[PDB]
RNA sequence: AGCCAGGAUGUUGGCUUAGAAGCAGCCAUCAUUUAAAGAAAGCGUAAUAGCUCACUGGUCGAGUCGGCCUGCGCGGAAGAU
């Protein structure tokens, strides 16, 4: 759902920190955008790229910039 | 009991009363907020 | 939108300001134009809640005396030196 | 509500006689009597009863507020009576009931008796739980406060008399 | 809420029905997100892309807002009866997807009853499709 | 410590401290901490304020002192006579009259700001309250 | 106002840290879901946890809410024939 699959973000669970810290982890274009698109098991209604678009601007703001 | 000049609420959970010549705040839950107006 | 009704001084001076004050309702002049000057007096509570709005000095109002509604600016206002009221607030007419 | 505005109702079979100030009520459960304040003025012309205080008076609604309640509380506990228990927790606290005297022997070299009102019932099916019964919630309160005075919880190991819906704390002494 | 959110709630409460309000009951230990997104999830694909489970328990709602419909619309509104009402339709497969749903853990208050669109008794009828 | 670097002389007359104060506008900030009584302020106390407030709120915003002590206040040692001339100075502090404004903060949150100004006051020994910006 | 119920996930995230996890202490408080979640306010847990609180809804039936101007009072206020 949202833990497993969401600890799968460039090959560790979250190592990064919010303005410019330690960061270990990075993202492409639909790395995450996947993860959230091929699953239709734990999306509330029908919009993917709703919560897509939150995940692809929240990794800037862990530490996995764009 | 912490007895003072000015009292006031240390938690939200502080209640204060007015008592026969005095002024007294009890908290329900940790004994060490009694407190006084002396 | 400010409308203020306003009062014709009978009596001016610090004596009269002062009771004035006492009494609650603060004076003020008007004057500009090519118009003699009018001291006028206002209830103070009214001002002093609408003077909050920035619109009530950056906008015009209206005063109101014997039935006459002229409309006026707002450019100086003394300010209490240590409480929250003002005093001998200024209306510049035109 | 906001000052004894709620009205008390009270059922049938219990008579109450109202006469000015001092109010009597008797029922199966043992009788009571109170006088009340300068503050009062109840009336009684219907199935119940509702408050109200005299004029001239700059308190009086907090008052009557305080006399509705008492009245209720009271003929509450006059058609039904109040209970409440207190529980032993520890070793050795043995409770004995001796007809109208407690006996508490709580690691007491000098074993303790305790008098009841002549309106208290108590019974204990063991030597940690007591249970009492009376009519009177104030006179019921005030012997629960003398029983649960011989000893109080203790914190660092919880023994001590306690009321039932009484929670203890065990924080920390030392680790040991 | 605020005012200006109860008068959305009134028209949409009187603009509901006009298309179609089939309404149920949810329970509130089945309104618990860790136990509410499956019956959002179901009756979202069952009916349409929009869902609306949310409950506006309301007195006056029922003499005023809700009932619309042709004589009773007054038995959900007071006794803690949560709203649940579906855009798509009066006589779909909403019922249906609550009767489904209460197999499974769900036996809270009315027996996920409302509107009484298809004259429907506590047993489901025929209409409702199978 | 706030102390003029050079002064014509060093020696000044007790005086009074009848009258208003000028600075009761608030210009170079949002809140101001306003004097509402009457008494003298220390370069000492003036310290100690700001060291309150500059605890109380962070790097957050900015702060200034709208008052300087210039006025030097002498006292004689003990065990000593009188006359025989003045006492040597021994500090400095201002007069401060009701209305006068003492410190001004800029880009910090209003509760913050009260909370700071609360604390200043705390240590301040003259009566304050708190003061926003003039929309004049 | 009481009462009832709800109040997730990455996340026990990554630096120091047998340990740091919402609480020696913190560097960092980000995001979707819903009416509701704040790297969580509290206690304490070595530390997790746990509940309430922030917030939301429902039962109960007309006053309540937190800011200013002030008046009279309250405690600070303990000495020796
Ligand atoms: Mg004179
Ligand atoms: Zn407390």
């Amino acid at each position: 759902p949202a833990a497993v699959l969401l600890k799968k973000a460039a090959g560790i669970k979250s190592g990064s920190g919010k303005p410019n810290k330690d960061k270990v982890g990075k993202i492409s274009r639909a790395q995450l955008q996947e993860i959230a698109q091929t699953k239709a098991a734990d999306m509330t209604g029908a919009d993917i790229e709703a919560m897509t678009r939150s995940i692809e601007g929240t990794a800037r703001s862990m530490g996995l910039v764009v | 009991m912490k007895v003072r000049a000015s009292v006031k609420k240390l938690c939200r959970n502080c209640k204060i009363v007015k008592r026969d010549g005095v002024i007294r705040v009890i908290c329900s839950a940790e004994p060490k907020h009694k407190q006084r107006q002396g | 939108m400010f409308t203020i009704n306003a009062e014709v001084r009978k009596e001016q001076g610090k004596g009269a300001s002062r009771r004035l004050r006492a009494a609650n309702k603060f004076p003020a002049i008007i004057y500009g134009g090519k118009e003699a000057p009018l001291a006028i007096e206002l209830d103070h509570d009214k001002v002093m809640n609408m003077q909050a709005k920035a619109e009530f000095y950056s906008e015009v109002l209206t005063i109101v005396v014997d039935g006459k509604e002229i409309k006026v600016k707002a450019q100086d206002v003394q300010r209490h030196p240590y409480k929250p009221k003002l005093q001998h607030i200024d209306f510049v007419r035109a | 509500s906001r000052v004894a505005k709620a009205p008390v109702v009270v059922p049938a079979g219990v008579d109450v006689k109202i006469n000015g100030q001092v109010i009597t009520i008797k029922g199966k459960n043992g009788e009571l009597t109170r006088t009340l304040n300068d503050a009062v003025e109840v009336k009684h012309a219907d199935n119940t009863l509702t408050f109200g205080p005299r004029d001239g008076y700059a308190d009086g609604w907090a008052q009557a507020g305080t006399a509705r309640a008492l009245l209720n509380s009271m003929v509450i506990g006059v058609t039904e009576g109040f209970t409440k228990k207190l529980q032993l927790v520890g070793v050795g606290y043995r409770a004995a009931v001796k007809g109208n005297v407690i006996n508490l022997s709580l690691g007491f070299s000098h074993p303790v008796d305790h008098q009841l009102p002549a309106g208290i019932t108590a019974e204990c099916p063991t030597q940690t739980e007591i249970v009492l019964k009376g009519a009177d919630k104030q006179v019921i309160g005030q012997v629960a406060a003398d029983l649960r005075a011989y000893r109080r919880p203790e914190p660092y190991k919880g023994k001590g008399v306690r009321y039932a819906d009484e929670v203890v704390r065990t924080k920390e002494a030392k680790k040991k | 809420a605020l005012n200006l959110q109860d008068k959305q709630a009134i028209v949409a409460e009187v603009s509901e029905v006009a298309k179609g309000a089939l309404s149920a009951v949810v329970a509130d230990s089945r309104g618990v997100t860790v136990d509410k997104m499956t019956e959002l999830r179901k009756a979202g694909r069952e009916a349409g892309v929009y869902m609306r489970v949310v409950r506006n328990t309301l007195l006056r709602r029922a003499v005023e807002g809700t009932p619309f419909e042709c004589l009773k619309d007054a038995f959900v509104g007071p006794t803690l009866i949560a709203y649940s009402m579906e855009h798509p339709g009066a006589a779909a497969r909403l019922f249906k997807e609550f009767a489904k749903a209460n197999a499974k853990f769900e036996v809270k208050a009315a027996a996920f009853e409302g509107e009484l669109i298809p004259a429907s008794q506590i047993d489901r009828l025929a209409t409702l499709p199978t | 410590m706030l102390q003029p670097k050079r002064t014509k002389f060093r020696k000044m007359h007790k005086g009074r401290n009848r009258g208003l104060a000028q600075g009761t506008d608030v210009s170079f900030g949002s809140f101001g901490l306003k004097a509402v009584g009457r008494g003298r302020l220390t370069a000492r106390q003036i310290e100690a304020a700001r060291r309150a407030m500059t605890r109380a709120v962070k790097r957050q915003g900015k702060i200034w002192i709208r008052v300087f002590p210039d006025k030097p206040i002498t006292e004689k040692p003990l065990a000593v006579r009188m006359g025989k001339g003045k006492g040597n100075v021994e500090y400095w502090v201002a007069l401060i009259q009701p209305g006068k404004v003492l410190y001004e903060m800029d880009g910090v949150p209003e509760e913050l700001a009260r909370e700071a100004f609360k604390l200043a006051a705390a240590k301040l020994p003259i009566k304050t309250t708190f003061v926003t910006k003039t929309v004049m």
